[PDB]
RNA sequence: GGGCGGCAUAUCUGUUACACGACAACGCAGGUGUCCUAAGGCGAGCUCAGUGGGAACAGAUCUCACGUAGAACACAAGCGUAAAAGCUUGCUUGAUUAACGAUUUCCAGUACGAAUCGAGACUGCGAAAGCAAGGCCAGCGAUCCUUUGCGAAGAAUA
RNA sequence: GAGUACGACCACACUUGAGUGAAAACACCAUAUCCCGUCCGAUUUGUGAAGUUAAGCACUCACAGGCUCAGUUAGUACUGAGGUCAGUGAUGACUCGGGAACCCUGAGUGCCGUACUCC
RNA sequence: AUGAUUAGAGGCGACCUAUUCUCAAACUUUAAAUGUGCAAACAAACCGGCCUUAGCCAAC
């Protein structure tokens, strides 16, 4: 009637630690890293992106058999550094820190000036070039776990990359504004959600009643200027990408000796023999 | 009364135990060209591209790359003479093999100790053998014999 | 701490009602209207409808219940509690809970279970990094007694 | 012995079978001449058999917890499989064509059946990397004869 | 000395009970106009920052269960080569070589990369 | 683990909990001895220029 006797532990076989953790798919990973036997080991890499709950990751990373190799990463905590410091989140957030992975990278390999991407961003659809005139730096897009719907800012991510000017192959069917019964992309919509309109109406409508947004009608921002703060920090994220904000005591605890552990457990034993 | 494909394999086919589970990412980044030497080894948990039983455990010679695949020669002998049997296989059932790791490692010792001597360095001593005579000093000595007890612990019961 | 505070999760109705047609059709129309949301359809396992039930969560939630316990009259046996810290009772002629009886549909019954839980339950049901409750965050019988007898009337001792 | 009986007459799984491969008996225990527009292809979301505590009729359904597969994959058996290869659902026709490419099993290194790695066309599903030219592995057929499909209309002073 | 993201090996990393947790993170958490999806904003999706270490997470402990490496079992079981060997036989020992397994008993309870951040 | 199989004990007639006696060509965690594939520098392998490619890679 007891499910978990000895021979239980006796025959159990564990997952692989990432999977025990929940933070991996292998089936999805080895997917992703399969390629040619052809090829014999030509670089690929992968843009994973990472929504956490109050910071988005972006990196760009090859695999490698001791381990997976980082090329450059950005965060949303350095969009202060460039200007908008509210949100840092939400889907215009999103965008500007894949336009910033993206001048990063391509200043550290020197491609730079040679593909300047979008210059203003209109949120329309134009198809990636790739060998499937010098190519672009191509990527693959890596969600993970997030499910995939229509509007998601890991797809807010893949479009900052693209107008920053990296190739990732990529069809307009989960951008903001796509008509699934019409087969169409409405530009309007996606450029609101890139520049935050949204945002702004909602603001509006929680300052006008009689905790939400607490900070920001703490501070004095007024919600007719999200779009012009959002565009200015376009310009200085294009103008200086390499920027950043401005800049051993132990805690462990020491584990007891196997001997120290037998001698405890010696001691015990003698007091409750002399207690009996 | 029955000759398919993949007779007799209940064993063959298997699992070890504990082990069970589809490649690892190791075996995906694998690089194999052609020239190299690889074991046939199957893996029962892909059943596409698998070899046919008798070519599970041998060793042989890459021809051939493609996307997902490899050709190996391997020979097989057929009443008086040997032949050279191509086979081709998905790349989860091969690996790199090690067979020529100890007379790489034997060049490479070579051309270190030629160089040592050209310029002028230091040799390391040669072993000895461990075949010749001398003198022990025993430390401990003790008799060796049959006893009583001996015989009396050999019947269990 | 805060965080240890016991709440109610969900309330779970369901009408088991037999058989598929007119009185299955008829008693989904009634739940419908006396939980103001679509109810949902269950079928047996022998692919026949079966029953028809209804979950509710939050402040409609709250609000209801109170028609059951009235009924009730706030007075339940210590048995309908259970060890996982969730509890229930059933109710005929929901005309007693005044849903305005029709000549259309006739006089059901219905059958109420209420789950509790405290904050941080979500950790067993997220898909990223998916984990288990820890045992004394759990929710005891005693405990949920004792909540329920500190926000409710008292409840009746007996063995089966 | 032959006859009567039975197929050991083409063929699949476990064992006989002696830790590569090969190996007989009218040896043992069992299968095959079918079935499927979905039971094929792909994406996504879920977790099965069972057990325990609870909820009117109710001694069918609802809820929580445990649950390494003890279920399921058309059929005999072996192997394999858990954010799947199982269940549900959405869209589809890679069950098409495929320049006489190469190879495995039987083996005389002949054919047939079955299978594996490919190149070209047009596609399906998917955000994408990718996956798919049936349902992995049994389910089938020479000469002669009969019968069907492609050598569409247009243009060359050849 | 720590954290987060991606990882390789895939229990010395698992399972059950307890205790502790500086900073910054991670996480519980608040909410539903818009993007999106459900009987149910539960899961999922969007928008936030009033609270907490209660839970997840990390570390430590248990004459804990498993798991890993050794010893013993034991030159025992078994086995290649030999005899005009013993024995009615079953079988056995001997000669030149190879050589296990369970129980039982000791020790241990993850390790190694890339990038960014906090003491 | 799967499939057989004798008895007693504790919790509590039944069941669970550890045991206990005997086993499997179509049962197995572990696992020999005899086997079986490959390699052991002369059309090869090793170390630094150059030429070509309509091959790979964002490029070299
Ligand atoms: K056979
Ligand atoms: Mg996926
Ligand atoms: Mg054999
Ligand atoms: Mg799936
Ligand atoms: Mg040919
Ligand atoms: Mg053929
Ligand atoms: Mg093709
Ligand atoms: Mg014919
Ligand atoms: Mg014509
Ligand atoms: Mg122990």
């Amino acid at each position: 009637k007891v499910v978990k006797n000895k021979a239980y532990f006796k025959r159990f076989q564990v997952k692989y630690r990432r999977r025990r953790e929940g933070k991996t798919d292998y089936h999805a990973r080895r997917q992703m890293v399969l390629q040619d036997k052809t090829k014999f080991g030509s670089p690929k890499y992968r843009l994973v992106v990472r929504i956490t709950n109050k910071d988005i990751i972006a990196q760009i990373v090859q695999a490698k058999i001791v381990g997976d190799e980082v090329v450059m990463a950005a965060y949303a905590h350095e969009l202060p550094a460039f200007g908008i410091e509210h949100g840092l989140t939400n889907y215009a957030a999103a965008y500007a820190t894949g336009l910033l992975l993206a001048r990063r990278t391509l200043a550290k390999l020197g491609i730079a000036d040679k593909f300047q991407g979008a210059k203003e961003a209109d949120g329309s659809y134009s198809a990636v070039r790739t060998k499937k005139e010098r190519f672009p730096f191509k990527a693959i897009l890596d969600v993970g776990l997030a499910r995939t719907t229509t509007g998601a800012r890991v797809f807010g991510v893949l479009k900052g990359a693209v107008d920053g000017g990296m190739a990732v192959p990529h069809r307009p069917n989960r951008f903001p504004g796509y008509n699934k019964e019409k087969s169409s992309l409405d530009a309007k919509v996606h450029r609101d959600r890139i520049f935050g309109k949204h945002v702004a109406d909602y603001l509006k409508q929680v300052k006008e009643e009689a905790v939400q947004f607490s900070k920001y009608m703490a501070a004095k921002v007024l919600p007719e200027s999200i779009e012009g703060m959002y565009k200015k920090a376009h310009a200085a994220i294009r103008a200086d990408p390499s920027k950043s904000l401005p800049k051993h005591k132990s805690y462990k605890t020491k584990k007891l000796s196997g001997a120290e552990k037998r001698a405890a457990a010696k001691a015990k034993v003698a007091a409750i023999r002399e207690r009996l | 009364h029955s000759y398919g494909y993949k007779s007799g394999t209940r064993h063959l086919f298997a699992k070890k135990f504990r082990k069970h589970g589809v490649p690892s990412v190791s075996t995906i980044l694998t690089n194999i060209k052609v020239g190299d030497y690889v074991d046939v080894v199957a893996d029962s948990a892909v059943r596409e591209g698998m070899p046919h039983k008798y070519y599970h455990g041998r060793t042989g010679i890459v021809w051939n790359v493609t996307p997902r695949g490899v050709g190996v020669i391997i020979n097989k002998p057929v009443r008086t003479r040997t032949l050279r049997k191509r086979i081709c296989v998905r790349f989860e059932h091969v690996r790199k093999s090690r067979c020529q790791e100890a007379f790489k490692a034997k060049e490479h010792q070579f051309q270190a100790y030629l160089a040592a001597k050209k310029a002028g360095k230091a040799l390391p001593p040669l072993q000895k053998s461990s075949r010749l005579g001398g003198i022990v000093r025993p430390k401990n000595v003790e008799v060796l014999a049959r006893r009583v007890a001996d015989y009396e612990a050999m019947v269990p019961y | 701490n805060p965080m240890r505070e016991i709440v109610v999760k969900k309330l779970c109705i369901n009408i088991c009602v037999g058989e598929s047609g007119d009185r299955l059709t008829r008693a989904s129309k009634v739940l419908e209207q006396l939980c103001e949301q679509t109810p949902v359809l269950s079928r047996a396992r022998r692919n026949e409808k079966i029953a028809v039930h209804c979950t509710v969560r939050g402040k409609k939630a709250e609000e209801l219940l109170e028609k059951g316990l009235k009924v009730k009259e706030f007075e339940l046996k210590s048995y309908n509690f259970a060890d996982t810290g969730s509890f229930g009772f059933g109710i005929d002629e929901h005309i007693d809970l005044g849903i305005k009886y029709d000549p259309s549909t006739g006089i059901y019954g219905m059958d109420f279970y209420v789950v509790l839980g405290r904050r941080g339950e979500r950790v067993a049901h997220r898909k990223r990094k998916c984990s288990r409750v820890g045992h004394s965050h759990h929710v005891t019988k005693e405990e949920a007694m004792k909540w329920f007898e500190k926000v409710h009337d008292g409840i009746i001792f007996q063995a089966k």
